[PDB]
């Protein structure tokens, strides 16, 4: 197909509400049982917000191994993404014990703890390098290094220390500071300038365990995000760019995590992102200066 | 707050 072609037939069509409800029409429905066991509900910020059982994340826990994160494993791509929801309270150690387990070297941040008056997730990190976090109940220490701030997204440079072990890592928070619940980013050059941010930092790595990437629910802007990246790679990867069918790329994620992507216009961003995105992936290098200072990050 | 799916 011509993913460009696609992209303005629908758009001059305004035909993306339609294309989309396909896409939830179609999506997978596996069962989530140990997510709606009782002794699981506290864990789950949302009662319709579920990972499905077979791709499930499990805490290497012997008392309760469950916690609401999704292994999102793209084989064509070769690149596997956890998606998980904002910590609560109750969980921000399961979620650090998590990121240990994986051996995950960074944490995408998608959201805000408060928006718009509501919390959509914890503070799960410190905010100040002279007080660190103790997670008792996995046994965990964490402890904020440094932050680079920019006008829409903050890195932030973190220590976790399995105290059991004493060994450390070093972990690459990238937080998204602008992207609007149920919204898009400002631009694709926003988030585009982000996404590779992320990609150089080498947290993607496959040395490295998958990335973890969590919104308030772990599905819209982190399927948005996902999404774009593995197109990219996709593009990348394969003869022909044209022959991408986001569509397609999107329903196989969804055998992983049920809701990927939340709006209709969250889809058409991502074609947005991975059509302008396609310019670095050909050729033109240039192109990566242009979505930084597009950005505005230094604002 | 519970659901976050918006019908
Ligand atoms: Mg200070």
């Amino acid at each position: 197909m011509e993913m460009e072609k696609e992209f303005e037939q629908i758009d001059k069509s305004g035909s993306w509400a339609a294309i989309y409800q396909d896409i939830r029409h179609e999506a997978s429905d596996f069962p989530c049982r140990v997510a709606k066991l009782p002794k699981n509900k506290n864990r789950n910020r949302y009662r319709d917000v579920s990972p499905f059982d077979h791709s499930r994340i499990k805490l290497h826990q012997e008392d309760n191994d469950y916690i609401n994160a999704s292994l999102i494993k793209m084989e064509e791509a070769q690149r596997s993404y956890i998606l998980t929801q904002g910590p609560l309270p109750n969980t921000c150690g399961h979620f650090w014990e998590m990121v240990w387990e994986q051996k995950s070297r960074g944490v995408v941040m998608l959201n805000r703890v408060m928006e718009k008056g509501s919390l959509k997730c914890a503070q799960y990190w410190p905010q100040k390098e002279e007080k660190e976090m103790i997670f008792e109940d996995t046994n965990l220490k964490l402890t904020l290094i440094s932050e680079d701030i920019k006008s829409y997204y903050t890195v932030r440079q973190l220590e976790l220390e399995n105290l059991t072990t004493q060994e450390t890592r070093e972990i690459l928070h990238f937080h998204y500071t602008t992207w609007p619940d149920f919204g898009v980013p400002e631009s694709p050059a926003s988030f585009l300038n982000f996404l590779f941010k992320v990609r150089e930092s080498g947290s993607l790595s496959p040395e490295h365990g998958p990335v973890v990437v969590h919104s308030s629910a772990g599905i819209g802007r982190s399927g948005t995000f996902c999404l774009a990246d593995t197109c990219l790679l996709l593009m990348d990867k394969r003869k022909d760019p044209s022959s991408v069918d986001i569509k397609k790329v999107l329903l196989e994620m969804r055998k992983f995590r049920m809701g990927l992507i939340q709006t209709a216009d969250q889809l058409r961003f991502s074609y947005l992102a991975v059509i302008e995105g396609a310019k670095f992936i050909m050729g033109d290098s240039s192109v990566q200066d242009q979505w930084k200072e597009l950005s505005h990050e230094d604002l | 707050a519970d659901f976050y799916l918006i019908p």
